[PDB]
């Protein structure tokens, strides 16, 4: 009867910037997956492989909960085999992803008149992200061929740019909070069942 | 590691930083326009100054990527749009003088006042007094006063300034590797590097002229019909074979002949279609107006307004303490924010305007997915052409009947059909010669083809020959009457009004063909016609990403400007005019002048 602490992920006061996406490992508890999908609070709830349709029946070794904030137009990049700035430079799901993607509008919270510039993203990177990789580097990107010496200038750009979230922006430019649930199945006790 | 790839990356950083900085300016400048305060006058300026200084900072960096080495055409467009030296190509001392002259001229026009003879106390500005006299009064001697005094006390101040304005503007354009300042202005229509869709800067003059030649028969008849009807109204003053006296044309500058309708109405007893009384009878408010406009666009397959539109637009005057600039304007703030500022009343003229302004919104939404430097109409005339074709459809009797504002017992007879087309001809056709001639005078002045000691002599030679308009009083070279108009002394290219006019009927005809309209183009409604909507939309999304010729071709199937649609639009008035002037002289004689 030890419930799984989904409240700490979904109702957290502040979320992470997508480049430094936050991972919470869930273990040894009971998760009622039918409460979330049947709460009608989320604008996006697509599951890949597993079925959100009461497949809480199944047991899993470890459930991971990744949480970050992006803009509404970018939620489509949180999906297998999708390209873009987020999916190539911030948060890459694998091609055989078995889990769910959840997201909801956060304009009420993460939008401030004048602009909330606390959420960021990676705009430049030498190569794409391996699945579930996390890069929090602040090394100056060298676009040309002359070393930047750690300061931006011509063809030398600071690789992180700030989401400017305002309440009057369009839906696609509005902030959205995203929670990705990874279901891991190893040769192990399988402590997360949640009938 | 190519120079192109670097610029792609360079441009990539620019776009994301630019959108936010533009928003801060747009939102603040939206506050002053909605809520005039000395506080926001200063807030508007602070955001615009940071955005003006960011673009000057980015323009400099962009030139480090030389266009010659860029091959991706969509990279080169954005790069080139940001590599505009502008007035900066000039010495600071000169670029500081040109800005002084420009501001001096803008101050003289907008503050220029004319006072009564024999009563220095009594004075009249262009607005509201002088414009009233020219546009509504009916006294030759009175009108001559307002027409002449405006050009004598405001034009003469502008004459030495306009001469120095021509020197510096030509220096800035030659340094920017253009022939003269006119060639610079013609650059908005230039297209390079696209096989089969290029366009030369000079080709505009050609295609402007080659299409004006086809208007002359329709204008010549409209002119001889207006001259015939003016001759009944001032008999001792007008020649039946001469040009029309300038002051008698309904504007101080004789641009639009619209206000002459009262005198030229074909069938005076039959009234015009005014659904204003019907709107008040059904208790329509401003929100019902814009709601019906939304429903119109949706009926052709276009999206409804964003929620941010309904929440953030100002569609009714707050009034009272909160003053606001009430000129109907469509805002594209970016980041998805689309707004219309409009102090809407419940009239027919503001019902159409609500469609017209929302037309801009649709164009702004359609190309918003394009890059930031490519979110604009194909050329300077495309955006205003899209807006116009909306109030073409929205005002037809067929459309007004379908929304319950025009009684089902009203039926178009051939007489009300002519009255309307004349009003349209007085405004649409009337301005085209004035517009082509005014820009041709300037194109030549900048070109050097007209010397300083013949500016006014060559101005009124072309008014007589091209426009059929003769000055009531002889004018020296102390005058600078082309500068008595806002657009010339405020440094605005004027050919757009010509090009945009030919554009909107090409548009209208192509779309109404998709609607399979049967009959004259005069009474077409593109409502309930998704095929028309898709064809228009195929061009809307392009923005500036594709050359304006390929943009036009997406709607109409031709790569260039043609006046035939405009003529087709007016053909029933053209043949009615050709049956009203049988025993009247169609043409003008250059020499006749009312000033002996
Ligand atoms: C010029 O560069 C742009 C860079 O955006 C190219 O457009 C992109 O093409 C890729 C191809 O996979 C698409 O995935 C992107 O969605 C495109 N982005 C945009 C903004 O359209 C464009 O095709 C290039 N054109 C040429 C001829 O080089
Ligand atoms: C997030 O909070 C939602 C609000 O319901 C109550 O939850 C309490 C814990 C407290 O926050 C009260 O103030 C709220 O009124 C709740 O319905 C959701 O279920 C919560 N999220 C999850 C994942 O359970
Ligand atoms: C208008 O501006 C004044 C001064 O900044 C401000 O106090 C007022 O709240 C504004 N009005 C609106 C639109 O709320
Ligand atoms: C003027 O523009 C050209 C072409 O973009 C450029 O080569 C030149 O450096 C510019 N000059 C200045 C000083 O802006
Ligand atoms: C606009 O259309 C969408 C569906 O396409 C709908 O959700 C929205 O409520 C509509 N708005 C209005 C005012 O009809
Ligand atoms: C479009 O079709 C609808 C539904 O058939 C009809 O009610 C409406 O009146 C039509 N629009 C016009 C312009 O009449
Ligand atoms: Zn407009």
């Amino acid at each position: 009867t030890n419930l799984c602490p989904f409240g700490e992920v979904f109702n957290a006061t502040r979320f992470a910037s997508v480049y430094a996406w936050n991972r919470k490992r869930i273990s040894n508890c009971v998760a009622d997956y039918s409460v979330l999908y049947n709460s009608a609070s989320f604008s996006t709830f697509k599951c890949y492989g597993v079925s959100p349709t009461k497949l809480n029946d199944l047991c899993f070794t470890n459930v991971y909960a990744d949480s970050f904030v992006i803009r509404g137009d970018e939620v489509r990049q949180i999906a297998p085999g999708q390209t873009g700035k987020i999916a190539d430079y911030n948060y890459k799901l694998p091609d055989d992803f078995t889990g769910c993607v959840i997201a909801w509008n956060s304009n009420n919270l993460d939008s401030k008149v004048g602009g909330n510039y606390n959420y960021r993203y990676r705009l430049f990177r030498k190569s794409n992200l391996k699945p579930f990789e996390r890069d929090i580097s602040t090394e100056i990107y060298q676009a040309g061929s002359k070393p930047c010496n750690g300061v931006e200038g011509f063809n030398c750009y600071f690789p992180l740019q700030s989401y400017g979230f305002q309440p009057t922006n369009g839906v696609g430019y509005q902030p959205y909070r995203v929670v990705v649930l990874s279901f891991e199945l190893l040769h192990a006790p399988a402590t997360v069942c949640g009938p | 590691s190519t120079i192109e790839e670097q610029a792609k990356t360079f441009l990539d950083k620019f776009n994301h930083e630019a959108e936010d900085l533009f928003y801060q300016s747009s939102l603040a400048s939206w506050n002053y326009n909605t809520n005039i305060t000395e506080e926001n006058v200063q807030n508007m300026n602070n955001a615009g100054d940071k955005w003006s200084a960011f673009l000057k900072e980015q323009s400099t960096l962009a030139q480090m990527y030389p266009l010659q080495e860029i091959q991706n055409l969509t990279v080169k467009l954005q790069l080139q749009a940001l590599q505009q030296n502008g007035s900066s190509v000039l010495s600071e001392d000169k670029s500081k003088r040109l800005n002084t002259i420009l501001n001096t001229m803008s101050t003289i026009y907008s503050t220029g006042k004319v006072c009564n003879p024999d009563n220095p106390q009594e004075c009249l500005l262009l607005e509201p007094g002088l414009n009233e006299i020219m546009a509504n009064s009916l006294d030759y001697n009175e009108r001559l006063w307002a027409w002449e005094s405006w050009r004598s006390e405001v034009g003469k101040q502008l004459r030495p300034l306009y001469e120095e304005y021509v020197v510096l503007k030509n220096e800035m354009a030659r340094a920017n590797h253009y022939e003269d300042y006119g060639d610079y202005w013609r650059g908005d229509y230039e297209v390079n590097g696209v096989d089969g869709y290029d366009y030369s800067r000079g080709q505009l003059i050609e295609d402007v002229e080659h299409t004006f030649e086809e208007i002359k028969p329709l204008y010549e008849h409209l002119h001889a019909y207006v001259r015939a009807k003016l001759m009944n109204a001032y008999p001792s003053y007008i020649s039946p074979i001469g040009c029309l006296p300038a002051h008698l044309l309904g504007d101080m500058w004789g641009r639009f002949w619209t206000n002459l309708y009262s005198l030229t109405v074909p069938f005076g007893q039959k009234p015009n279609i005014d659904v204003t009384d019907a709107m008040v009878d059904q208790a329509w408010d401003a929100q019902r107006i814009f709601k019906e406009a939304e429903k119109f666009f949706v009926s052709v397959g276009l999206p409804n307004m964003t929620q941010g539109f309904w929440e953030n637009s100002m569609l009714t005057d707050p009034g009272n303490v909160q003053k606001a600039v009430c000129h109907p304007t469509a805002w594209d703030l970016g980041k998805g924010d689309f707004r219309i500022l409009m102090c809407t009343k419940v009239t027919m003229d503001d019902f159409l305007t609500a469609h017209h302004e929302m037309g801009h919104i649709q164009y702004d939404m359609a190309y918003a997915a394009q890059p930031f430097l490519l979110r604009n109409g194909a050329n300077e005339g495309f955006h205003e052409a899209v807006g116009e074709i909306m109030s073409l459809s929205a005002a037809t009797p067929k459309h007004l009947k379908s929304i319950g504002l025009l009684s089902p017992d009203f039926q178009e007879d051939n007489e009300t059909e002519i009255n309307f087309l004349l009003k349209q001809a007085l405004t649409i056709v009337g301005t085209l010669p004035f517009t082509y001639m005014l820009e041709k005078w300037r194109w030549m002045v900048f070109k050097g083809e007209i010397p300083k000691d013949q500016w006014m002599k060559k101005w009124w030679e072309m008014k007589r020959e091209i426009v059929g308009v003769v000055e009531p009083v002889p004018h020296d070279e102390t005058y600078c009457d082309p500068a008595s108009l806002f657009h010339v002394s405020n440094d605005y290219s004027f050919i757009r009004y010509y090009t945009r006019t030919l554009y909107q009927f090409q548009f209208q005809e192509a779309l109404c063909q998709a609607a399979k309209h049967e009959g004259p183009l005069h009474k077409c409604d593109i409502s309930n016609s998704t095929e028309a909507g898709q064809k228009l939309f195929n061009m809307l999304r392009l923005g500036k990403s594709e050359p304006w010729t390929l943009a036009l071709e997406n709607v109409v199937g031709a790569k260039n400007m043609n006046v035939r649609p405009l003529l087709n639009y007016f053909e029933p008035l053209f043949t009615w005019l050709k049956d009203q002037n049988k025993n009247s002289f169609v043409g003008w004689s250059t020499d006749w002048s009312p000033y002996a």
